[PDB]
RNA sequence: GUAUGUCUAAAGUUAUGUGCUCUUAUUUACUAACAAAAUCAACAUGCUAUUGAAC
RNA sequence: AGUGAUCUAGAAAG
RNA sequence: AAUCUCUUUGCCUUUUGGCUUAGAUCAAGUGUAGUAUCUGUUCUUGUAACAAGACCUCAAUGAGGCUC
């Protein structure tokens, strides 16, 4: 037994679990924020659009 | 290094003699062969080669290592 | 895992709460110390606690 | 041993036998006057049971 | 009694609901149950030099460290632990802290590593473009 | 194969100068001595090309 | 046209 | 308390203390096998009349003093 002791400590987030954990949340919060930001844009054009009436 | 030593002195028996047993009955020690026994008292011209035309004391040159090297590494 | 949270098992812990409950024993070493002594009513426990900070400063 | 008691963990033997017996007596008690029934008592069992 | 064995001795009073909340209580009171680090025995990530002394530590040296929970979170999700060991010839306390959105560690305190939600899901969103 | 080491509780002084209540692991989860020599099961049934203002 | 021939078995420490 | 110092020789005077597969490796989406615990809500009436430590003696020192 030579290898890293790290790859068998929990906390290490070189670890593929670890790794595979900070991406599924990451997916996510993306595709919550990628809602929201294309719903924002629609608040902006409906804004340009009432200047444009106005 | 210094927990890598060589024996300098071996162990002495004459300390081992200081004290006396203190009874471990041991299976090697049990009877056993407890009496003594004694004494009484055409075509083979085609071809450019044809006929037409011991021990020693070093065991890693003897004829017996030659043969395993030959057997075992392949 | 280690000898702490062996200790802190809940089968020590119970033992541990059995034995101050049936006999009175109570390693105080285990224990965090009261903060205000005032709350601290026999003379026998705070004598205890005392001889806690006793060995802490030492 | 280890995936049993991790699948055991927290005392869920215990958990699902009072759970069950609480489910038999509290349906027993929609049905008293049905099965003419004095009374329905959950017994007070030694805990190992 | 062996490593691998089966069942503990329980008393013939011992009732396992009651004992973890007697338990529970106690454990208010013990001292190393309310410490705030966990030991723990890990390797270097990487190759770092204590600053206090200049003493190089390589990387895969091992640490008997101290392991401690952070109040933040990596995008209020993730738990984020900071690892503090001691400088082997001085004994000064070098710390460093995972960094899970790297996936990589991050150096804090006595030594130095040789060689914002809001803004990280706009990073996160661009890098996914 | 879940290291291990040191410390202390000592003794007072050895004679002179009970509540409530969450729980579909919501755990700070811990240990690495152990083993590492991985390839049968792959893969679709036949290959692509495109647009400049003005004198 | 059918006769038979029947190994095993788990615990500790490292 | 009776000499002291330098060079060159001789003495080495802090002058490498075992073994094996150079012991192995420069390294792994790790696998495998054990031992534990949860986590968290959350708390204990006003006015008037009437009444009331020192010293001494015996001696393991405490009881007594129109005492203060
Ligand atoms: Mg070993
Ligand atoms: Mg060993
Ligand atoms: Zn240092």
């Amino acid at each position: 037994g030579s290898g890293d002791l790290n790859l068998l400590k929990s906390w290490n987030p070189k670890l593929m679990k670890n790794r595979k954990k900070v991406w599924e949340t990451e997916q996510d919060l993306i595709t919550e924020q990628q809602k929201l930001n294309t719903r924002l844009k629609e608040i902006e054009k409906e804004r340009e659009l009432n200047e444009l009436l106005n | 290094t210094t927990s890598h030593r060589p024996q300098l002195e071996a162990r002495s028996g004459a300390k081992a003699a200081a004290y006396t047993p203190t009874g471990i009955e041991h299976a090697r020690l049990l009877p056993g062969h407890t009496t003594l026994k004694y004494r009484k008292f055409s075509w083979r011209k085609g071809t450019a080669f044809g006929r037409h035309k011991g021990y020693i004391n070093d065991m890693t040159k003897s004829e017996y290592h030659q043969e395993f090297l030959h057997k075992h590494v392949r | 895992s280690r000898n702490v949270d062996k200790a802190n098992s809940v089968l020590v812990r119970f033992q541990e709460q059995q034995a101050e409950s049936a006999g009175g024993y109570k390693d105080y070493s285990r224990y965090q110390r009261p903060r205000n002594v005032s709350k601290v009513k026999s003379i026998k426990e705070a004598n205890e606690w005392k001889r806690q900070v006793s060995k802490e400063i030492k | 041993k280890i995936s049993l008691i991790q699948i055991f963990r927290a005392h869920l033997w215990q958990k699902i036998h009072e759970s069950i017996v609480f489910d038999i007596c509290q349906i027993l008690d929609g049905e008293l006057d049905v099965l003419q029934i004095e009374s329905v008592t959950k017994e007070t069992v030694h805990p190992r049971k | 009694s062996e490593r691998k064995a089966i069942n503990k001795y329980y008393p013939p009073d011992y009732n396992p609901l009651e004992a973890e909340k007697l338990s529970r209580k106690m454990a208010k009171k013990l001292k190393t149950m309310n410490k705030s680090h966990a030991s723990i025995r890990l390797m270097t990530p990487f190759s770092m030099r204590c600053l206090e002394c200049n003493e190089y530590i390589p990387k895969s040296r091992k640490f008997n460290g101290k392991k401690e929970l952070l109040k933040e979170k990596y995008l209020d999700s993730i738990k984020i632990y900071r690892l503090t060991i001691s400088c082997p010839r001085c004994a000064n306390s070098i710390a460093f802290r995972t960094d899970p959105g790297n996936s990589d560690y991050v150096m804090e305190v006595g030594g130095v590593r040789n060689y914002s939600i809001d803004e990280t899901l706009q990073r996160l969103v661009r890098e996914k473009e």
